[PDB]
């Protein structure tokens, strides 16, 4: 039946059903076992396309609203606050979802140094899209949430995972992007990204056949940012 | 506009 | 209120958010007025996109059925098949849904040539999509309404529209694939779009200034099918 | 796997 719920998540993503493919994934999570990597990836891109329509539906209502914030035009930024606000809710409630998955089921079924990595990371994940659109006490506490399950992902990476692995570097890039977008510290950003990358390079004879590709891609992301940000 | 780790 | 309509219509187009955008656009609809040429195509564009998302969805669940048809797994068939059921549901509703807007609400209002030949070609439209899937007598039915609304489109534009209208193409363009994909009848398709090119390539000082481009590419898709076709 | 008309 675990198999079973693997083969519809499946089935949902080719049909780019993701709200089905979140059901299954969670319904899998839900039977507190160590989920293989397969059923982690599964669980991640579901709830990653989930978020990411809303996030991408946000930035852009988000930039609407900035015009028209600059043609000072009130009856139409009244329609747009609202209907931010709604997109806003809907990511709260995705954000939510997923972070109770974390806290009652992966995180305390986990029991490898890469699962272990890869839930904290998606707690921090998770906190820090709550902290993209929060304000005030919502945005601090978003914040808080994200830097303290970054650092839980990274005290095991630095400990558990080669400089080189995957996930370890995903959590330096998404870490770093932390510092420096909800954080606002380039210079921390910088430092982290770089580090990770420098790490990474000395030690390339820890790549994996399983995963070279992976861990090639996300070094160009690290050098990519670190464009970006100098 | 920054890039985080890829999903697919 | 029909302006605010109309704008949060296209805010929800902005952020990819079709299913609000039909909310919005079915109220404007539900008013009973002639429709603006950009409230017939907003609307006309909230539903293409929330139907063409299950159409896709369909297309997709329905090939890796056939694959599986010869592999013969049988678990896999089971949950194919209940999950290909799960979007006819969701096709047959949507349909309905814009079938009931039409009926009740659209055509009866429409009083202009433009108006009526786009209705009834909308309505051609969504029993052609209810064919794509339906069996027995469903399919026969979905067939028989879908070539009475697109006879009805095809009577008004023959008579009200020049044949490189737009809407006129459109429809000789639509009609032709009922033929060629429900009705199984490649010899009245190529007949129905070779005829319908050439009187518009017979008759091209009738381009509009405001349409010249869109009668260009349905003209540039009628030749792209008869080359499939042939 | 025919064109119909598009829309956008």
């Amino acid at each position: 039946d675990r198999e079973d719920l693997v083969y519809q998540a499946k089935l949902a993503e080719q049909a780019e059903r993701y709200d089905e493919m979140v059901e299954s994934m969670k319904k899998v999570a839900g039977m507190d076992v160590e989920l293989t990597v397969e059923e982690r990836n599964l669980l991640s891109v579901a709830y990653k396309n989930v978020i990411g329509a809303r996030r991408a539906s946000w930035r852009i209502i988000s930039s609407i609203e900035q015009k028209e914030e600059n043609k000072g035009g009130e009856d139409k930024l009244k329609m747009i606050r609202e209907y931010r606000q709604m997109v806003e809710t809907e990511l709260k409630l995705i954000c939510c979802d997923i972070l109770d998955v974390l806290d009652k089921h992966l995180i305390p079924a986990a029991n490898t140094g890469e699962s272990k990595v890869f839930y904290y990371k998606m707690k921090g994940d998770y906190h820090r899209y709550l902290a993209e659109f929060a304000t005030g006490n919502d945005r601090k506490e978003a914040a808080e949430n994200s830097l303290v399950a970054y650092k839980a992902a990274s005290d095991i990476a630095m400990t558990e995972l080669p400089p080189t692995h995957p996930i370890r570097l995903g959590l330096a890039l998404n870490f770093s992007v932390f510092y420096y977008e909800i954080l606002n510290s380039p210079d921390r950003a910088c430092r982290l990204a770089k580090a990770a990358f420098d790490d990474a390079i000395a030690e390339l004879d820890t790549l994996s056949e399983e995963s070279y590709k992976d861990s090639t891609l996300i070094m160009q992301l690290l050098r990519d940012n670190l464009t970006l940000w100098t | 506009r920054s890039f985080s780790e890829p999903f697919g």
